[PDB]
């Protein structure tokens, strides 16, 4: 029907793709930036390796958010799914993906700066963690929005 | 109803309004900020000559005055209940483009001249009349654009 | 009365608003990519 | 065990007891601001009972952490 | 000489030119019918884009001026923390720019009403859609321009005040001119939307 | 009230002191007139923060 | 426009730099230091200025002109390293290039082998190796290849001036490519002056050596600035001081300012003119260069006054160079 | 946020109506417990 | 902001009330105002203990503003009472000035009728209504203009 | 010690959120709480790691 | 479907819901990254100022909180057969709050970096920092207000 | 009608707009690049009240060309104007506008060179006006093309 | 057929293309960025060559994931396949391709740093391995999403 | 009529405009960069306005070619002209305009370099004028092509 | 007729334009680069003008290739020409134009380097000539392609 056109699953499939793609881009940026920071610092301060690898963990959190939303959108995909469902899946994918991309950029920059700083000043570690959490909640918010959208993707939907 | 007055003509009328005001603001801001950069360093804190120091920002503001005049004249000819023609829509769009870009050019030239101008004649009062003459030639550009806008207003809204 | 069977007004304005959002997104990502780090205050003393 | 955590959890659990107790009372009395909407839980006293149990859980936490204050 | 952004600019220019020539030569030039695009398109897209761009560009200009002048006055404030409260009028006039956008967004939101399908694309509804769209763009873009200008001027004022407190006074006049620019933009937006009826 | 603000204070100085404050008075009064509007606008943040 | 994007990274930096510019000693403060009668009195009077309590840890008996110079230079270098630490991207590279000049100075001073680094801003990890690098053949392929001076390299005065030629040409190119318009023009003019000073000094050094071929100076004269290419070529062909005068007769600036008076005083005076002019641009990173040169001249003037009150000979106390 | 905005209303909207300002601080000559943490001052403040 | 001209009116004396109460108009919640009042009282009641004690900087800032924060909390409780807000929820301590229709079907878009006016504070009948924002915005915007 | 337990933490972060996600998805059709549990497991692993990092 | 409620109407609502959180999150990310670089650079020397310097990243975070609020509110106004009017209402709310919070986050990042640096060099600059930074935050706040006003008219 | 569509005045209005826009841009560039370049010996400039005006005069003349063509096409515009007339007015506007923009760029660059390279020798300030005339005659050619084309705008038109 | 249009396999074919193209591009960046670091590392200390080749292998695994997805979607392609399965094969291809592109970007950068660090400090080897694993699981997640999409591609499809 | 559509004069007017627009841009570059080069004659007065100005006169002659072609194609323009005439006329305009743009770029570059060199050593002048002739002959070729096109613009048109 | 459409001469006119335009830009670049080289070298050695104006001549030669193709295409343009001959005229125009543009780049760069080298080492002269011969036969290839293509433009046209 017109409520469920044949191009409706395009938006859902590309939202599924975009969730994991952009969250993986954010997690990759965070991992790479904080990882060059860690590799630069741990040459002189090897024992800090356990502590200063936290921003990589936080980027991995963004990647897990993207995985979760992508899998939810995947199981919500259908051949005769509504066009509304397509837009909602696209919105959830873009929300989680781009919010996690922003969170990953923030995590990468803050993790690099804070790892290199804390290699000098141990007390800076708590500040680094607090800022990284404030950066990670951005991806958490993106996840929350994506989850709410995907929950509403098929509620009261007719074909 | 009327092929010469389609309902989408006010789009172009309001586009003329925006092209007038936004671009005249561009000209006035470029002139005022750029000249202010010069004015800030010049002047040696002498109070009485501040009114000669402020000439470029006055002219820059006059450019925005031209823009406001034109945008007001265009908006006053726009109404949902009137038989606003598409010809008048293009005429108002050309009003906006003419005055906005003339004032943008005038603001660029006012700023670029006036910063170094005030830095010069505030310390070399001999160059005052020369710099002011250059600024006048810079401001008549916006004056020309406003004249064209006024003519297009009278012809289009006939 | 339609302007296009493919470029229908609904699709066309969906594209327009998505392009506006994408333009704002590209500007935002440009600014965010311009985030260099002031290493000197925090690198190697 | 530590004084900081003891105080933090004591204060949080005191607010828990008070706020969840008043919420449970308002559900138990079918107050419109908590039950008047179609989107609210349909049976006031039922959710009131579980909010009251949560208030008792925070009571346990409050009294315990007081024992470590 | 190459850049990806300019490459896409030239590519889309070429594509649009080729498409226009294809339509024109085949006698289908009227298929590219921007007027019918304006007629068929929902007036609410225009109205809500006007409001959203009004407040968004007002906020962009306010924020842009704010960080320009605030960063300048914090840097100048390292030696002279007295500069902060004296030059904060610059931050103030940058914020007033966004307040203008907020006011215009309120006024235009007063116009948003559910128009009947039988009266959806009438002369009045199209007029008010275009009016809110372009008035919001006018106010927002003028506010963006004025916020950037006031921020630049206030940064210069803060630095000059750091150099000497006597140089501050006459730059505040420049900031006043920058604020008058935004006020004029607001009043012209009001005039553009003044005779635009609600959606009916 | 605008000419009043511009003139009355400086002209008293010009006549009776036995004007140099014209510039200060004119800038002060223009900023006063504009700040009235901008302050009435800025007080909307009470509603803004309350609603937020 | 200039300031639209400038304050994203450099707004704090540029504000702090002109804050330091306000802290430069005025002519009145130089006069007050001149009227002092002892090093402790100069310490107190200078503490009354924006230098503050910097010699606060120094007693009057330990206080000497060398300590005053070292502390003033240390304060300048800490301020510069603060600004550089707070810098990023283009301005960070600009400041690194500023440091490369002191790096070349340190290289030339240390290869003389005693000569230490003698300049904190020119320090690099392998700089002290240059004290022990007697073999000039091993210089690049052993020591300098790790340093940022590697793109520049290809008796010691020849090496120093070749490094300066390559460095100034590369930094002019960097200014042209990566620096916005007002700062671009200001830095290009400042580099024109710097290359003119280098060319004139190198020509007057070649005046004292018979082996200074005209084509040899082509590896040595930067060919940058108002003297380029014409006056630079004339200096290359110049054999003596008369040739230098004939070469400089062909330019507006720096004409009639080497035929009379002290040449260093004239170069410093023109440098202060250019730095004062560069401070007028409001959203330009050239303000950093102007600040650096102004502070260096300030430290020179302070050390000069310290000498004139530690060894008397006060007739020379007023020959300091200042526009502030 | 609300307290900073009320500070805005007062410094800007309220006081600019009447506050002439630019007075001279009182700060009389009086002895105080100048703790030895001032060793940070005059040695790390310049 | 700046030190007053000699023997001109001190702005701090009006500020004592106006600053906390503008803060309250913007803040305006009884739950959060109550939390702020408790936080301030923890400094005011123990005032002699935190005095003659090292306070760092942030805790010193909290202590020096303890009466500022106390007035913020109290006026915020009053404002939230007028806003009829305790956290998200509304108080129902007086009879509403709005009475709903006698009967309606589930899901029907009903409209209330003005049986009267609510004595003090916003009427709790506005809670959860889909046009609550219109009346609340009118009220708070006109309140802002008037009180400013 | 760190060489082994940090391997444990990387394995936990890689695996446990995903396993919790799929197990909850199998047991419950409600997508919202499934994603909530997955994110909760990820953040709990993160919090435990931060706690042990502070303990040092 | 109907003329008032086209099948493509929910596209604008969903994309506005996405746009709110996305652009507010990029604004918050820029603010957090810039101010966190400032904090980490500053607190190498003076870690005692951590809980002062933390303010700008916190304000960046509240920007994303405003975005979350708007995204949730417009999300629960979405429907398959929702009107085109409410679709563009949701689009306008999301776009307004997103662009406003994006600009506010950029301003917060830059001002917070400069401020933490200055208030580490000059402690009296803390009140100045925070009072400029609140003035940057309020712009995202204004965008939130406009988004709320628009969303109040969704159906 | 087919010959005179409702959108026919669009091209005429765009020509009128371009005549102002591009000529004003050229004039602004010329005036800015000339008046802001004066330095060195021109900083003193004792012998006269003004020494850098001629490039500004010629930029103003370019702007006057734009004004003239724009006014003529204003008075050639109409509601039932032919589509051919629209194309002709667009062509005249673009001719004068972009030719004057080129002339303004040339005048600005030549004047910047002349005043930046200020010297006590009279050679430049008595001979570079010839190069300035060669720069301004480009805008004159644009004006000639625009005037001829506009004269053909409503010739043998039905 | 409306549900199985003739252009449906286009999306499947370009999804099969992208799945390998972008994973191989990410693996290329990873292998190059890490390889230059390995070469600049082993010039000083070649004995750790086979210890430092880890990031190259981890990057190659990304291309292996892309190959796997490309093969599966390639065998899922048909002439009369649905448009739905075309969109979902495109989604799987883009998922794995761009997730692997991000993974290869991260692996290349952090391995470039890590080989140098490990050569200078052997204890950093395990840290580099850890960060490499956290980067590689990004491509692994992309693989998981692509595999789930591909399994969904032709189930319950008319 | 299909052979003479109402949009046919659009291409003709765009050709007429371009013939003077692009040619004037080329002439502007040639005049401007040659003039800044001629500014080296600030020292050598006897070359200024006597021999060094050859490049700017050649740029002006390029603009003369552009004016000639623009006028020629203007007088063949008409409301009911064939679409073939429109294409031929646009081709002539573009030919002369862009060939003159290329010629103006070459004239500016070579004139700047050669005027500076001749101010250094006069014997270069005879070679400079020859190279400038080669550069200007490019615009002469553009003129020839545009003239041939205009010659057949209305030859066999129906 | 469908195989001789009204828009067919558009491609022919654009081919005729391009054939001279792109070759003229190529020749302009070649002559500009070479002229800079000559004017730099001839100052120090004013007798090698005839030996170093060779690449300028070769740039002129590729320009005359463009002129030839343009005139031959021009004489093949007709109002009722086939769309096939339009595509072939466009193809010949591009074949000569862009290949001569590449030849002009090559000739300019090679001639610049070889002129600045030949003055320093006269033995390089014949080598430079040889390389320029390759770089100019490079455009001769485009000429040959354009001539063969144009010869087929009207061979079997209906």
């Amino acid at each position: 029907t017109e409520l469920c056109p044949v191009y409706a699953p395009f938006f859902g499939a590309i939202g599924c793709a975009s969730a994991i793609i952009f969250t993986s881009l954010g997690a990759a940026y965070g991992t790479a930036k904080s990882g060059v920071g860690i590799c630069a610092t741990c040459v002189l301060r090897p024992d800090l390796l356990f502590k200063n690898i936290v921003p990589v963990i936080m980027a991995g959190i963004i990647a897990i958010y993207g995985l979760v939303v992508s899998v939810l959108v995947c199981y919500s995909l259908g051949q005769k799914q509504a066009l509304y469902t397509g837009f909602i899946q696209l919105g959830a994918g873009l929300s989680v993906g781009l919010s996690g991309l922003a969170a990953g950029f923030a995590i990468g920059i803050v993790g690099d700066a804070g790892v290199r700083g804390s290699s000098q000043q141990p007390r800076l570690f708590v500040g680094m963690i607090l800022i990284l959490i404030f950066a990670e909640v951005l991806g958490l918010y993106g996840l929350i929005v994506a989850l709410l959208l995907n929950s509403r993707a098929t509620q009261d939907v007719v074909c | 109803s009327n092929i010469y007055a389609p309902l989408y003509a006010p789009f172009f009328g309001f586009a003329g309004c925006a092209a007038a005001m936004v671009l005249s603001c561009l000209g006035a801001a470029i002139g005022t900020a750029k000249s202010g950069i010069g004015i800030a360093g010049i002047g040696t804190f002498k109070p009485e000559l501040i009114m000669k120091s402020l000439i470029p920002v006055v002219m820059s503001g006059i450019l925005a005055i031209y823009g406001l005049v034109v945008a007001v004249l265009i908006a006053g000819n726009l109404s949902p209940t009137e038989d606003y023609t598409l010809f008048n829509g293009f005429m108002h769009l050309s009003c906006g483009l003419c005055v906005g870009f003339a004032c943008l050019s005038s603001g660029y030239a006012i700023g670029m001249v006036g910063d170094v101008g005030v830095r010069k004649y505030m310390h070399q009062p001999r160059l005052f009349v020369g710099i002011v003459l250059i600024l006048i030639f810079s401001e008549v550009l916006g004056l020309y654009g406003m004249i064209v806008a006024l003519i297009l207003n009278t012809r289009g809204s006939e | 009365d339609i302007l296009s069977s493919i470029w229908t007004e609904g699709l066309l304005m969906c594209l327009i608003v998505s392009a506006l959002l994408l333009f704002i997104l590209i500007v935002a990502l440009s600014w965010i990519s311009n985030l260099d780090i002031t290493y000197g205050a925090l690198e190697k003393s | 065990v530590s004084t900081g955590k003891a105080w933090c959890c004591t204060v949080l659990s005191a607010f828990g007891v008070v706020i969840l107790s008043v919420i449970a009372h308002l559900f138990n009395t079918n107050h419109e601001s908590f039950v008047g909407s179609i989107n609210d839980p349909e049976d006031g006293p039922a959710v009131a009972h579980t909010v009251y149990l949560a208030a008792l859980v925070y009571l346990v936490f409050f009294v315990f952490c007081g024992f470590q204050v | 000489k190459f850049s990806f952004s300019h490459f896409l600019y030239y590519l889309v220019l070429i594509v649009v030119i080729v498409y226009g020539l294809y339509k024109l030569f085949t006698g289908h030039g009227s298929d590219i019918n921007f007027g019918k695009f304006l007629l068929r398109t929902s007036p609410y897209m225009w109205a809500n884009l006007g409001i959203a761009l009004c407040v968004g560009l007002s906020v962009v200009g306010a924020a842009w001026g704010i960080f320009i002048t605030g960063s300048s006055m914090i840097g100048a404030g390292v030696r002279a923390p007295r500069i902060t409260t004296k030059n904060l009028i610059s931050i103030i006039f940058c914020e007033v720019v966004a307040i203008y956008g907020l006011i215009i967004a309120i006024v235009f939101s007063s116009k948003l009403t559910v128009a009947t399908a039988e009266n959806m694309y009438s002369k009045s509804n199209l007029y008010t859609g275009y009016s809110l769209f372009w008035a919001g763009i006018t106010v927002g873009a003028s506010n963006l321009i004025c916020g950037i200008a006031v921020g630049i001027t206030g940064a210069t004022a803060a630095i000059s005040d750091a150099a000497d407190s006597a140089l501050f006074v006459k730059i505040l006049v420049i900031e006043i001119f920058g604020s008058i620019l935004g006020l004029l933009g607001l009043i012209v937006g009001l005039l553009m939307a003044g005779k635009a009826s609600e959606f009916q | 009230c605008i000419p009043w603000l511009l003139l009355v204070k400086p002209l008293h100085f010009k006549f009776t002191h036995k004007g140099d404050i014209m510039i200060h008075q004119v800038i002060h009064t223009i900023e006063f007139c504009l700040n009235c509007v901008s302050h009435t606008a800025s007080y909307l943040r009470l509603w803004a923060l309350s609603l937020a | 426009m200039e300031g639209v994007y400038f304050n994203i990274d450099n707004g704090f930096i540029e504000g702090v730099v002109r804050g330091y510019r306000n802290g430069l000693l005025s002519n009145n403060q130089y006069i007050n230091l001149t009227q002092c009668d002892t090093l402790e009195d100069l310490k107190l009077q200078l503490s009354s200025t924006d230098y503050g309590n910097f010699l606060s840890s120094v007693s009057s008996e330990s206080l000497t002109t060398s300590l005053i110079q070292e502390y003033a230079s240390s304060k300048l270098y800490h301020e510069f390293n603060y600004i550089r630490d707070q810098s990023s991207g283009s301005t960070r590279k600009f400041m690194d290039y500023i440091t490369y000049g002191y790096m070349i100075d340190n290289v030339a001073l240390m290869i003389t082998g005693i000569l230490q680094r003698c300049h904190p801003l020119g320090w690099f990890d392998t700089l002290p190796t240059l004290s022990v690098a007697t073999d000039l053949e091993s210089l690049y392929e052993t020591v300098l290849v790790d340093t940022p001076l590697a793109p520049y390299f290809k008796n010691i005065e020849i090496i120093r001036n070749k490094l300066y030629k390559a460095y100034l040409e590369d930094f002019y190119n960097f200014v042209t490519e990566e620096i916005p318009e007002p700062a671009k023009e200001c830095m290009q003019t400042l580099l024109g002056f710097e290359a003119d000073r280098r060319s004139i000094n190198i020509a007057l050094n070649s005046l004292q050596s018979s082996d200074i071929d005209p084509d040899l100076k082509s590896d040595l004269l930067p060919n940058i600035g108002k003297l380029y290419p014409l006056a630079t070529f004339h200096l290359a062909q110049a054999q003596d001081f008369e040739g230098v005068r004939a070469a400089l007769a062909n330019v507006y600036e720096y004409r009639g300012f080497l035929e009379t008076g002290n040449l260093e005083d004239h170069f410093y005076q023109l440098e202060m003119e250019l730095c004062r002019d560069a401070f007028t641009q409001q959203f330009a990173i050239s303000t950093v260069w102007a600040w650096m040169k102004s502070k260096e001249q300030e430290v020179r003037n302070i050390t000069w006054i310290a000498e004139c009150i530690a060894q008397n000979q006060r007739e020379r106390i007023n020959n300091y160079i200042s526009v502030y | 946020s609300a307290m900073l905005h009320s500070l805005r209303l007062h410094w800007v909207e309220s006081m600019s109506k009447f506050f002439v300002g630019e007075g001279l601080p009182y700060e009389p000559f009086a002895f105080e417990y100048k703790d030895m943490e001032v060793a940070v001052a005059s040695a790390s403040s310049s | 902001y700046g030190i007053a001209q000699y023997r001109e009116i001190n702005a701090g004396l009006p500020t004592i009330v106006t600053f906390p109460f503008m803060f309250a108009i913007m803040f305006g919640d009884m739950g959060h105002g109550f939390l702020m009042t408790l936080a301030a009282l923890s400094l005011v009641l123990n005032e002699k203990k935190i005095n003659k004690m090292k306070r760092g900087e942030i805790f010193d800032m909290a202590f020096t503003g303890r009466y500022i924060i106390l007035l913020m909390g109290v006026f915020s409780m009053y404002t939230g009472f007028l806003y009829n807000d305790i956290f998200s929820k509304t108080m129902t301590i007086f009879k509403s000035g709005w009475k709903w229709p006698d009967h309606w079907k589930k899901g029907e878009s009903i409209t209330a009728t003005s049986v009267g006016t609510y004595p003090i504070g916003l009427d709790w009948a506005w809670h959860g209504t889909e046009n609550a924002l219109l009346f609340s915005n009118s009220y708070k915007m006109k309140l802002s203009i008037l009180m400013g | 010690a760190v060489i082994n337990k940090l391997m444990l933490f990387t394995a936990a972060m890689v695996v446990l959120p995903v396993l919790t996600f799929f197990i909850i998805q199998q047991f419950t059709p409600n997508t919202l709480i499934s994603g909530g549990l997955a994110a909760a497991m990820a953040n709990v692993v993160l919090i435990v790691y931060i706690v042990v990092a502070f303990r040092e």
